[PDB]
């Protein structure tokens, strides 16, 4: 399954892009 | 590391002075920085660079985002190679294609079709449809996991499928996967028979 | 996490977070303490609180 590091990197991902355009501590569990 | 979005944003922006950007030049460095993920400062400025050298053969007065976009492709998949000739096999692989991509936007819980082309780029490639990046995902501000909340969501619309009150279960929503990928042999069989069915609709059946 | 709280000798619920930062995930966290169990001897009405 996709885990919880791969889905946090995503949510990353957009973040970044919505940094870019109009311009978390979980990794533990 | 590898330089992210905002890098990115940056080196363009220092490596496109001194050079002619068509109309405002603050899209094409938004497009052009959302278009190459994963690339190298020297990368950024090697395609700034043969922008420049074009523009000359092509006798364009300035650089713009169609040809930038050919760039970018250009330097990650090598040449644009040419469509498939046409036939009676390519009308085939059209109408396998167009089923495909019928059932995939009647697919409820799926996320939008951005577009589906039957000339592709590359050597082993043909028809594709693809969907919605991040880069689309971004503008109408959407979850990432949308995909994975389209399950439980009610009342909505998703390409040409609806959903409305009774929300899809995982089994649903996984099983509803096997239509677009029996869809290919479907419309074989429905349309010429079972000695219609060819090589081409044969993949997404082994996965099913 | 109700389970764990009344469940005798277990351990004690450190975090529970449903989609904590609109993250599909679900959790329910266990201090991971040093004394008591390790390992000396797993009592079977230890074993079935656990289950």
């Amino acid at each position: 399954q996709i885990t919880l590091l791969e889905k946090l990197q995503y949510h990353m991902q957009l973040r970044s892009i919505k940094q870019l355009n109009a311009t978390d501590t979980l990794m533990s569990l | 590391p590898q330089p992210g979005p905002s890098a990115r944003m940056a080196i363009l922006r220092y490596h496109a002075k001194g050079k002619p950007l068509e109309g405002d030049g603050q899209r094409l460095l938004l497009k052009t920085a959302e278009a190459t993920q994963g690339w190298s400062a020297a990368a950024l400025a090697n395609l700034m660079n043969e922008a420049a050298i074009l523009t000359v053969r092509r006798n364009v007065p300035a650089i713009s985002l169609p040809m930038v976009l050919e760039l970018v492709e250009g330097l990650n998949w090598g040449e644009q190679a040419p469509r498939i000739p046409d036939s009676e096999a390519k009308d085939r692989l059209a109408l396998i294609t167009a089923a495909k991509a019928v059932a995939f936007a009647l697919t409820p819980g799926l996320e939008p079709i951005k577009s589906v082309t039957m000339w592709s780029g590359r050597r082993g490639l043909g028809p594709s449809v693809d969907f919605i990046a991040m880069e689309d995902k971004a503008a109408m501000d959407m979850h990432p996991e949308e995909t994975e909340l389209m399950g439980w969501r009610t009342n909505f619309k998703t390409n040409a499928a609806v959903v409305g009150d009774e929300p899809l279960g995982e089994f649903a929503h996984v099983a509803g996967l096997l239509v677009p990928l029996y869809a290919g042999r479907a419309a074989e069989v429905a349309l010429f028979g079972k000695d219609g069915a060819s090589l081409a609709t044969a993949q997404p059946l082994a996965d099913c | 996490a109700l389970l764990a709280y009344i469940t005798p000798d277990y351990e004690e619920i450190a975090r529970v977070s449903v989609c904590p930062l609109n993250v599909l995930t679900g959790f329910t966290l266990f201090v991971e303490d040093e004394d008591k169990n390790v390992n000396a001897i797993l009592t079977r009405s230890e074993l079935e609180g656990r289950m």
